[PDB]
């Protein structure tokens, strides 16, 4: 009844949702082959939320791939899990943008999107009450950015009264992986504030930053940090596919933590995520969940809350629980630290149960803040953007493709205003 | 040669199918009060 | 060659503004 | 007392099929029936999966009239060209059918009017049969056409060219579509996903609430003549809406209280009748109330009582005493496989209103369409008809609408 | 009971009919020796619509080969399932026509035209109650367009109450193999549109492209193509063959689809039809058929319905199915797309329902629709007639043979009359 239907684009989203599905399929005792080997009853009843039932036991999950590489498309084939999804779900281009922005939005985009959306409308009305769409892409990149945000804004304007995630990464001066990341992030971002209806930021340096600390890895590779990112996508989506004492569903969690409808960007974080050497050393009770949730430390974004004030903030915690522990502990951390929350609302915090927890723990947690603390992205990355603009760096690549000054100005502006807005309710 | 005349054909019905188009919003547009 | 740019171009935009036709339809039926 | 069921084409026998299913599996008292059937369609393939299917030594052999060849929703077809050569081999079998008999009660037929073999040689037996006893009653169970719902293209030609027939020859005719009764199947019976063969189950369970009066003793019996008078006020006014209860399943029936008063209440909104059409527009002429099981007078009595103080349904201004009862002692009995849980006590209801000038006036527009364009018109002409019969069976069904307004008044 | 003749005419006729005979002595489970060894009861009681029994259990089919070249004859006689057929039925001339019409229509058919009528009558007259007679031929090629013209017209004028079925592909500029193709389908339709009783037309783009989209094939040699379009032939005559919940035969569709006499060119598809890599990634449902039904990339000829209206459409089932799913899918076809279907005709779909699938299938289905676009073709090809007869091309090689300048008119006239005529009722 309830139902989501996941699009991954470019290479990141690609291998983001690669490990995504291998979660979501082990946690209803799905083996690789597609076929249903669990034991619980209730592991098939909310099945219907991300995947269809073929013939025989064969379960196929409800997801686009869409790229303009076919490096991409074979790795996910390749590995395992891989043989789960439909073959005519691949939908893919075949020249390639490479970090260009204006050639993922305006070139390459005009002849592909027309094509992915045709196979999002036979997966949108394959299913029967459509709760959102899920999409994973990047924002420094082409392929991901500039195409799969003209998506963004062709969905929106085809179905306007569902809901929508979108989780991106965005680049960070310390992670610096291509030249043109500000002219790419500042034009996506200038869309994702007018069309998506909630966005989860993410990034790479405090991913890389978690798995040296938290996870204490030594080598970690791709692999490790788009399961973290994984763990995040399955656990906001629990409610959902279980029952519980306190549910709560993503319509229920978008109206309670946006206040203004231009303020719906979030920082998210997940516990409990502990290195193997000293996950025999500690103990399972709510207390210990909240004071590693809400450490500053175990943000998944490289914003730092207590440089600015939180407007609301929710969690959603899965395991057999005691609903009186889960509010004293959000009553707690709100009495202390008062100073660190907006004022004009009490109660800053959401909270809800959930009564299955992942494979592998007792008792986990999932942290949404939308703090006002973002805007050190926002000027963060329009500096550098005006840096190179001030002086046309890099421009006529984006320029003689179709687009011309004004657009600039236009997305120099919105986002400028958008972290002045932000600094006004702050 | 015959495309000049498939031009003609094409251009006057998307002109008349544009009208029907306006026409019917007016009636969607007078049920609702109704409703 | 160019003319037939113009033919693949307007039955693209018919083809368009048929189905928003029939989508016009179906809420006067459903309305009724 | 015995009365002799015929049945024409595939929806027909696929009817009966599961009809004398029924009459077996309930069974002095089986001389009415124990059969005296006639099977006769123009297609072999579904009559001849009678003569190989388990009630193979059941049916005598010469029972099951096949011909050579289908009329092919055709009504012209199964009227004038291939009917002329069956049709006649039929009717003079079911003569000695009657010969048989001794105390016959009447005839029954079981045909669909958008087919050719169920609509035109139907009508052809109707007038055969008509002409030779004229005043044996013959019942006939006609399924129409539903509005939305529909499986061929040409069936609005076939239904006026029948009804024209069904007037002045069946005594009693009941309506039946399969959108309504789809709708009774996901509604009540909750399956979303039916075929015909659970539409041909319930369908015998009304036939047989109606003739168990004259099997078995009840507290109050009634003979098919009654329903002659009780039911139609004027000689050309006999189309019934059709409703049952309760229609239940196996886990609802026990968790439910099944009663007398509720059922009575059940067997008279829409959302239960076997016709799609809705008799809220209408206003009811009579009303007829089969009971069967567990029935006393007084809570029969009660009913009727409470259905007369509301006005959510109004009746006639004519009257006053619109309703006839009919009471039998034994139980409605279930079929393994079947989907009905067994009930004490169940109602089947037979009215006559004007709602069913609605589905005419509706059948109108779809059938004016095509004729003024002069569609499929060529296939039937060639047959052997011409343009004045389509013209005057239009008119009759116009002639039918003013009726039914001048007598709703 | 009811019986069909099979008449096989030409190059094209005959492969068609030798993939068609495999598959009808397969679902009847004849081996290739004659003899029956299938397993159900129910493949015996229906044979003699298709076969004779002479003695000691061989099952001969009822069919005639006719051609002009004997290439064909001993191809045929060489494979498996080819020593089934009666040498008597191998009527054949010896000279050849070779893509000229004149030849297979007035000289060269004038010498073998009475054998074949001698052996057609001896094989009708053997059976009781014939039902009709199935040709599959062309109308590009001599021996198969002409030859099995003329052989229509003189069957029509002795038997003139009973059914006929022609399989008849038609020329497309995109795939041109002979230089005369209008030459040939122009004069060749004059004579379908009064003889044939209805015509499912056919073609090699959509035959390739469906092969090249859909059916993912590598290589698609005429085995598949002819493999394709024995499915069709084996659908459109199911029902005479095996019991069902709602029979239709050849008179019954005709009926349904045909409402002017000259409107008898149907359009075919054919479903399910998946690729061999996604045939376990799939369900078998009613509305997954009726998706793969509707598709205007389907229809077995090169003219998209969607550029004209429906005037009727027919849809066969096989398989175990619920009739209520069968006409609600139908249904809803008829109301969301309501511009591309004829407004003063209400249910333009006949629906039917056979309870024996074929062999390797669950469930099947076959689509006809009677559409006004197929009067782009004979538009399409008319301007390629009036090309070459402006100029008098290639036309003495008939003109030396008896036709005179009326008769390419006549063929002019008529294929211009009837573009009009479905222009008029669309
Ligand atoms: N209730 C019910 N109706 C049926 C059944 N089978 C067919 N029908 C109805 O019959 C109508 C068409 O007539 P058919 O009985 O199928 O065929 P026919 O009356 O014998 O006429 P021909 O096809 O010419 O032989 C359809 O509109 C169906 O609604 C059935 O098993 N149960
Ligand atoms: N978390 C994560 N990030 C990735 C992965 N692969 C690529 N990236 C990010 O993608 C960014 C570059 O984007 P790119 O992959 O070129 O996007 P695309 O070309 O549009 O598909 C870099 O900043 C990387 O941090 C991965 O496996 N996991
Ligand atoms: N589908 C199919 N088409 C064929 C086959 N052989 C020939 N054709 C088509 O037939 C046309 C030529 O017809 P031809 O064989 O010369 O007919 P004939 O000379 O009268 O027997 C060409 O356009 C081919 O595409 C075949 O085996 N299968
Ligand atoms: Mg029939």
């Amino acid at each position: 009844m309830r139902e989501i239907v996941h699009i991954q684009g470019g290479q990141c989203g690609n291998q983001i949702g690669a490990k995504f599905w291998e979660v979501v399929s082990d946690e209803h005792g799905i083996d690789p082959t597609g076929t249903y080997h669990g034991d619980s009853d209730l592991q098939l009843e909310r099945i219907n939320v991300y995947f269809n039932e073929a013939t025989g036991g064969r379960y196929v999950p409800r997801a686009i791939l869409m790229d303009l590489e076919p490096g991409t498309m074979d790795s996910v084939r390749s590995g395992p899990y891989g043989q789960i999804f439909r073959p005519d779900n691949f939908v893919f281009g075949q020249t390639g943008a490479g970090n260009n922005w204006a050639k993922g939005h305006y070139t390459e985009g005009a002849e592909l999107i027309d094509s992915v959306l045709d196979v999002v409308r036979k997966e949108a009305e394959s299913c029967d009450c459509l709760q959102g769409f899920q999409v994973c892409h990047s924002l420094g990149g082409g392929t991901g950015s500039g195409m799969g945000t003209l998506l963004i804004s062709k969905i929106r304007e085809e179905y306007p009264d569902r809901m929508m995630l979108t989780f991106s990464v965005v680049p960070s001066p310390k992670v610096s992986d291509t030249v043109v990341e500000p002219y790419n992030a500042t034009l996506s971002v200038h869309q994702l504030v007018e069309n998506a209806d909630e966005c989860m930021v993410l990034d790479n340096e405090a991913l890389y930053d978690i798995c040296f600390r938290t996870l204490k890895l030594t080598t970690p590779t791709f692999g490790d940090l788009n399961h973290l990112i994984s763990a995040v996508m399955s656990g906001i989506t629990c409610c959902l596919r279980f029952p519980g004492q306190l549910n709560a569903d993503l319509r229920k969690l978008a109206v309670n933590l946006i206040p203004f409808p231009r303020l719906h960007f979030f920082m998210v974080g997940f516990t409990p995520l502990t290195s193997r050497g000293s996950q025999q050393y500690r103990a399972l009770t709510v207390p210990e969940l909240t004071q590693q949730m809400w450490d500053a430390k175990n943000m998944m974004c490289a914003a730092d809350p207590r440089h600015g004030r939180y407007l609301t903030a929710s969690a959603l915690f899965r395991g057999r629980m005691s609903t009186k522990e889960v509010d004293e502990q959000m009553l707690n951390v709100q009495n202390k630290n008062s100073s660190y929350f907006v004022e004009w609302i009490p109660n800053n915090v959401k909270s809800s149960v959930c009564d299955i927890p992942p494979k592998g723990l007792k008792m986990s947690a999932t942290f949404i803040g939308n703090s006002t603390a973002i805007q050190e992205m926002f000027k963060r990355v329009s500096e550098q953007f005006t840096a190179m603009f001030r002086r046309k760096a890099f421009l006529h690549w984006y320029t003689g493709e179709g687009m011309d000054e004004m657009e600039f100005t236009e997305a120099e502006s919105n986002m400028n205003d958008l972290v002045s807005e932000y600094q006004q309710y702050q | 040669p015959f495309a000049q005349a498939l031009i003609n054909r094409l251009q006057d019905e998307g002109d008349m199918l544009a009208r029907k188009i306006v026409l019917e919003m007016r009636k969607t547009k007078m049920l609702d009060q109704q409703l | 060659e160019a003319q037939q740019n113009d033919i693949k171009a307007l039955r693209r935009e018919l083809e368009l503004k048929k189905a928003k036709l029939n989508e016009l339809h179906e809420d006067v039926r459903r309305k009724e | 007392r015995e009365v002799i069921s015929i049945h024409i084409g595939q929806a027909g026998i696929q009817v009966g099929n599961a009809c004398w299913e029924l009459y077996c599996l309930e069974h002095d008292a089986f001389n009415t029936f124990f059969p005296r059937c006639i099977f006769l369609d123009l297609e072999p393939t579904v009559v001849d999966e009678v003569r190989t299917g388990t009630y193979r030594q059941l049916f005598h052999p010469e029972q099951l009239i096949s011909g050579k060849e289908d009329a092919a929703n055709n009504f012209a077809r199964g009227h004038y060209t291939i009917g002329k050569e069956i049709v006649d081999l039929a009717l003079d079998r079911i003569r000695k059918l009657a010969d048989n008999c001794t105390g016959l009660q009447g005839f029954l037929v079981f045909n669909a009017v958008g087919g050719g073999t169920g609509s035109g040689l139907g009508s052809l037996l109707l007038e055969r049969l008509s002409v030779d006893y004229g005043k044996k009653s013959k019942l006939g169970f006609t399924v129409y056409p539903s509005p939305q719902v529909s499986t061929a293209v040409v069936e609005p030609y076939n239904s006026v060219l029948s009804t024209h027939s069904l007037l002045e020859h069946t005594d009693v005719a009941v309506m039946l579509d399969n959108e309504a009764i789809y709708d009774i199947c996901r509604r009540s019976l909750d399956i979303e996903r039916p075929t015909y063969t659970n539409l041909n189950r319930l369908i015998a369970q009304v036939i047989s609430s109606l003739t168990a009066s004259l099997r078995f003793d009840g507290a109050l019996n009634v003979d098919i003549t009654e329903f002659q008078t009780n039911l139609v006020p004027y000689p050309r006014i006999h189309f019934m809406l059709s409703s049952y209860a309760p229609i239940i399943s196996a886990e609802k029936a026990y968790h439910e209280q099944l009663s007398v008063a509720e059922i009575t209440n059940a067997a008279f909104e829409p959302a239960s009748m076997m016709v799609k059409c809705d008799p809220r527009h209408g206003k009811y002429m009579a009303c007829c109330l089969m009971y069967r099981g567990d029935v006393v007078p007084k809570d029969v009595n009660a009913s009727v009582a409470t259905i007369k103080t509301k006005r959510t349904i109004q009746f006639v201004d004519w009257c006053p005493t619109g309703f006839k009862c009919g009471i039998n002692y034994q139980p409605p009995t279930v079929v393994p496989g079947g989907d009905l849980a067994k009930v004490q006590r169940a109602v089947c209801m037979i009215s006559n209103s004007t709602a069913i000038g609605e589905i005419f006036s509706r059948l109108d527009h779809k059938f004016d369409l095509m004729y003024a364009k002069r569609a499929f018109v060529h296939w039937y002409v060639g047959e052997g008809m011409e343009e004045g019969e389509f013209s005057e069976a239009r008119e009759d069904l116009a002639a039918l609408e003013k009726d039914f307004e001048e007598v709703g008044a």
